[PDB]
RNA sequence: UCCAUUGCGACAACGAGCGAGACCCCGGCCGCGGGCGCCGCGGGACGGCCCGCGGCAGCGGGAGGACGGCGGGGCGAUAGCAGGUCUGUGAUGCCCUCAGACGCCCUGGGCCGCACGCGCGCUACACUGGCGGGGCCAGCCGGCGCCCGCCAGGACGCGCGGAGCCCCCGCCGUGGCCGGGACCGCGGGCUGGAACGCCCCCGCGCACCAGGAAUGUCUUGUAGGCGCCCGCCCCCACCGCG
């Protein structure tokens, strides 16, 4: 009765999620976490690093909902 | 005025970063351990909660100015209600000791010089706080 | 088979014993001008376009 | 991330998800008087996976619990402020909670009192709500020796 | 003339009675530099009692309200002049006149 | 807070030329206009500054429907007291819109320009009679009663 | 271009003649808080903007009752998501969804005399719009209990799938279910 | 025809009346005097007018318009009930106890005991939710300061002053959970002749993961949601009037 609470070793697991993020055109902060087996707290952090990379573009900014689509996803 | 134009959230957060370089106030240890309020569910996790409260009191102070705000007055800006009881909740005050330290410490830095019913900003402080706002908007 | 668009030429009376139903006199918006009273629930006014009908069921004006 | 799930201490498993804070109040609950007044800070990280926490950080944490006054935690956070024993202010840990509960209940029986009868007979003590409120489970004044 | 400032305050249940006493104080004071009358916000005295003496019935409640209106008149005069004004003012029994030096 | 002489009590001298009242849900906003350099600030606070950021777009309705040349240059100082939060914004909106109308003043067909604003938003020039109702004996709220045990 | 500075209200068109006068997309203030006392009169869906009518519908369930503002936010995040789901005008997806989620066929009992067996009744062309804005929102609400998906995207799931004649949303599977009740109880 | 013998017509009935109306209380708005406390006195939406029907009374659709044809309230006929209260009383009949008193004072009880069953309530079941600091906002109509103490509170004083929800950015995975807040150990106090009253701090994490029959209560500032004040009261609200 569970998913994958945290346990985000940043090796191949972390590389698979951002490649999955390279596969999905648009991403939702709660949605990715259950889209790819992980908790919500992990979901915002990698995307923020993608925002630091400039590979993530935000459209709505709120404490409840933050949405990201890859700047280079059109490739 | 630009101090009414700096959004309250932006003013308060930005002011405390240089107040950290300033070394003004000096938040004590027991206060950073205790949970603010007599109705709060558990302690705020801000860690620099005392320093962040200090940017909160002196901004609302600029608007209050001459009329003055006593120890209860700044507690009023952050007044909350208990969220965990079988019976309904009646509103109550926040903690007096933490608030009494924040403007008493501010009296020490001479930005606030007060001698009236409770507390008022020294003109040098009103000008300087307003000057931080002058930097904030433009 | 498609819900036939209809023109509510006029509203008749509220019946069904709870007043809930409001049977109305109707005419075909699409068709050779077939016009018959039909049973309607919810608010209706004249010149309404009712595109929710099979046409065969026929209602009546006695109430 | 070396999340390191389990890392059980005090005979109570923890989690790789729990933040370093809930991990102690969640040490069976029993054994941690919480509200995180000192727990929120201690010397440990505020919000990280609790297994990732290094043993050295965990060991210092074990020491602060072992001597609360030495950490600088005020007496009001600790549970046994005056003590009916050697009268010395002390914290309560997991095993001592139920030993001290035996101490509180068995003392109650030896020193017979209304507060003991309202526990040996299983009546709720203090509230006097054994009248018309708790049909709930049958933990209400019943009786039937004969 | 030691022109003392007197504040005259009138509290009364009836608006009809109050206006008449207010008019007399204004009328008497034109010779003495009377400041115009100040009308108070109505002072509500609501008492709510369930009407039934016994407990029978859906308790219905009597809201019994007494309205107090107070009138402030500032006068700068000698101590005697208010007394001369007093004979002329029409005294309504039970209405209160308050002389505040 | 409540119908005081707070209409102009805060400001002394610099008599602001226009006085226009806006009221929604027990919230009083008197609009003071001096025809300056595009100061639409109300409550001594910027138009962009608001309690609900999303709500600000509604309070810019005369600005979008009526010519911007009006709001391009004006001067404002509004005393809003009373109201929960959103009550204050519509009252503010009634005030400023009436304040722009008071500025038009001399043109006789001032109403015709204003009615484009009524057509897009009715009550932008009108005050609602909607006010809180009262409870009665046996009723927890204004239009209810204690749940009845037997029909 | 007046919807959240985007999604022009003018661009939206009446795709269906089934309900036309009742859908109003002509007078919307950007982010339609629209608190405007539309309770008097029995015939004014023009007065209640459809998006704001949905706003009223979204607050519900007792805990969120009264929170019209939490709906204005709910519509905006879903509309961005709809724009991200399909480059089309999200308000147009709303016109299609409300038309495609309200019941074409319902059957009340309508026993004029005694025995009551549900009798087939064509719905009023105003009635369909009211239920559609109710069912779409309730589609998100029905699955807003322990769902990982937040309410806003829950609504965005409902409007887009049911927008065409395809049925995946609870709201449209309700219209098809009640249509079937009125095909059986004819 | 109207909520209504509410009318208009017509009639061995013809005139009266009492209910309903009228009236009064508060708002929808404005004007005059004023004013500290915006508060006293007037007026004003009249089914008036438009269109359709109306014997006519009325009747819809309408526009102007603060407001559409009672604002939110009170006062409420004749006739009853073997309804309730002798336990509010200088409202009291009959009848009892009249000093080892059913008189009247003190001291300790009890109504706070008490399977199950109920008759209202209250808080929950979380994800439009938490819990987060931190932008706040009232209307009843209300006083604050300073200093110690986590608070609880206490001292020393001066007469003086405002909610929550929500809105903020955050922290947070669907875990009886950081949901919920029970039960209940350990202290700090309050006030009171006295806690057995209460609050705060720190344990603790009850049930409960959307409620079967069978029920209620309500159409706009309404339902719900969320707080303030009072009544009583040393103490103490979930109650009630607001």
């Amino acid at each position: 009765k569970v998913d994958y609470p945290t346990l985000f070793a940043d090796e191949a697991a972390m590389n698979e999620a951002l490649k999955f993020i390279k596969n999905s055109k648009c991403i939702t902060h709660t949605q990715i976490c259950e889209r790819l087996r992980v908790s919500v707290a992990l979901a915002k952090r990698v995307m923020r690093q993608l925002v630091k990379s400039g590979d993530f573009a935000i459209v709505s900014k709120s404490s409840r909902m933050t949405i990201f689509k890859n700047m280079t996803k059109k490739e | 005025s630009s101090v009414t134009r700096v959004p309250a959230d932006v003013f308060i957060n930005s002011f405390a970063a240089h107040l950290k370089n300033r070394g003004i106030i000096k938040c004590p240890a027991f206060t950073d351990y205790v949970k603010t309020g007599v109705s709060r569910q558990y302690a705020p996790r801000d860690a620099d909660w005392f320093y962040i409260k200090a940017a909160s009191v002196i901004r609302h102070f600029y608007i209050s100015g001459s009329h003055s705000i006593g120890v209860a007055g700044l507690a009023r800006k952050y007044s909350s209600l208990q969220k965990g009881k079988t019976t309904p909740h009646h509103t109550k005050r926040a903690s007096c000791k933490v608030i009494r330290s924040i403007v008493s410490q501010f009296l020490g830095q001479k930005l606030l010089i007060a001698g009236e019913r409770g507390r008022h900003i020294s003109p040098n402080g009103r000008k300087m706080v307003e000057d931080f706002a002058e930097g904030l908007q433009k | 088979p498609e819900p036939i668009n209809a023109r509510v030429i006029e509203v008749l009376g509220r019946t069904s014993s709870r007043g809930g139903i409001t049977q109305v006199k109707v005419e075909f918006m699409t068709g050779e001008k077939r016009q018959i009273i039909r049973n309607v629930i919810g608010p209706v006014r004249k010149d309404d376009i009712l595109v929710l009908m099979e046409s065969e069921r026929e209602a009546r004006r006695l109430r | 991330n070396d999340y390191r799930d389990l890392l059980r201490m005090f005979n109570t498993n923890i989690q790789g998800k729990v933040v370093l804070e809930c991990a102690l109040v969640g040490i069976k609950g029993i054994g941690r008087r919480f509200a995180n007044v000192a727990l929120k800070k201690a010397n440990i990280d505020v919000h990280k996976r609790a297994g990732e926490l290094t043993a050295a950080e965990e060991d210092a944490l074990m020491k602060v619990l072992e001597d609360p006054l030495s950490h600088g935690i005020p007496a009001w956070m600790l549970n046994r402020n005056n003590d009916f024993e050697s009268g010395k202010d002390m914290h309560i840990l997991v095993n001592t909670i139920a030993s001290t509960h035996r101490a509180d209940l068995e003392r109650l029986r030896k020193t017979r009192c209304e507060r003991g009868v309202r526990h040996h007979h299983n009546l709720k003590v203090r509230g006097q709500h054994t009248k018309s409120t708790g049909r709930r489970g049958h933990v209400v004044g019943v009786q039937r020796k004969k | 003339d030691m022109h003392q400032k007197y504040t005259i305050i009138v509290v009364g249940k009836d608006l009809k009675l109050v206006e008449r006493y207010v008019k007399s104080i204004v009328k008497e004071g034109r010779a003495f530099g009377i400041s115009g009358p100040c009308r108070a916000p109505v002072r509500r005295l609501t008492i709510t009692t369930r009407k039934s003496p016994c407990g029978e019935g859906t308790n219905t409640w009597h809201r019994f309200e007494l309205r107090m209106y107070k009138r402030t008149f500032w006068v700068t005069c000698g101590g005697n002049d208010i007394s001369t004004i007093l004979s002329k003012t029409v005294v309504i029994p039970g209405i209160q006149v308050t002389v505040e030096v | 807070d409540l119908l005081e002489r707070n209409d102009i009590e805060v400001r002394e001298r610099d008599k602001y030329t226009v006085h226009t009242l806006g009221k929604k849900k027990n919230s009083v906003a008197v609009a003071f206009v001096k025809a300056g350099k595009g100061d639409i600030l109300v409550n001594n606070v910027p138009l962009a500054l608001v309690r609900p950021e999303i709500l600000r777009t509604k309070v810019s309705e005369p600005i979008m429907i009526l010519g911007e040349s009006l709001f391009k240059g004006l001067d404002m100082n509004i005393k809003v007291a009373g109201g929960g939060h959103v009550s204050q914004i519509y009252a503010v909106r009634q005030a400023i819109s009436r304040g722009v109308l008071a500025s038009v003043k001399d043109e006789a067909a001032r109403s015709e320009l204003r009615a484009k604003l009524v057509s897009y938003d009715r009550q932008l020039v009108v005050s609602d009679p909607r006010r809180c109702e009262a409870k009665k004996f046996g009723g927890r709220g204004a239009r209810a009663r204690r749940q009845k045990s037997y029909r | 271009v007046a919807l959240f500075n985007k999604w022009p209200l003018t661009d939206v068109k009446c795709q269906d003649e089934s309900l036309e006068a009742y859908i109003s997309i002509d007078n919307h203030s950007f982010v339609p808080h629209s608190a405007g006392r539309w309770s008097a009169k029995r015939f004014r869906k023009a007065k209640c903007p459809v998006v704001e009518r949905l706003t009223n519908s979204l607050m519900m369930h007792g805990r969120n009752s009264g929170k019209k503002l939490m709906a204005m936010k709910t519509v905006g995040e879903a509309f961005e998501l709809i724009n991200l789901y399909t480059g089309k005008n999200p308000v147009q997806v709303l016109v299609d969804a409300v038309a495609n989620s309200g019941p074409r066929e319902d059957s009340c009992r309508i026993g004029k005399g005694g025995q009551v067996r549900r009798q087939s009744v064509d719905v009023s062309p105003l009635r369909r719009v009211n239920i559609g804005i109710y069912n779409i929102a309730t589609g998100a609400r029905k699955a807003a209990f322990r769902k990982v998906r937040p309410f806003a995207e829950c609504l965005a799931e409902e409007i887009m799938n049911a927008a065409a004649g395809a049925d995946k949303s609870y709201a449209i599977s309700q219209r098809n279910s009640v249509e079937r009740i009125a095909v059986s109880n004819r």
